[PDB]
């Protein structure tokens, strides 16, 4: 039970790299510090899309 | 006499009233680019992709 504790908090230690390091171009994406962003998707102001990932 | 010498001189006088709208306005055509681009610009910028540093 040990010997797969081992592999368990491994493996819990990398989902949490998973977040902190994932980015995009310097942006990090899932460690919450994105928050909600708009993207324009229109030919005049005020047509965005709110994206959320927490 | 003195009104065909002036009729000569008013087809002088209204070409440099021409003139200085076309200058004028062509001038005010690389303003129309400028403000055009700069929508580019500022459409481009209000996405959420980009950082602070873009």
């Amino acid at each position: 039970r040990r010997a797969i504790q081992e592999e368990v908090s491994a493996l819990n230690d990398e989902l949490n790299r998973i977040a902190e390091t994932t980015s995009f171009g310097g942006n990090k994406l899932l460690n919450g510090s994105f928050g909600s962003k708009s993207f324009q998707i229109g030919a005049d102001s005020g047509e965005a899309v709110m994206l959320s990932m927490g | 006499t003195s009104q065909s010498r002036g009729l000569d001189m008013a087809v002088k006088n209204a070409n440099d009233g021409i003139s200085i709208a076309q200058t004028a306005e062509g001038a005010m055509n690389e303003t129309t680019n400028i403000l055009q681009r700069m929508r580019d610009l500022a459409l481009q910028s209000s996405n959420g992709s980009n950082s602070s540093s873009e």
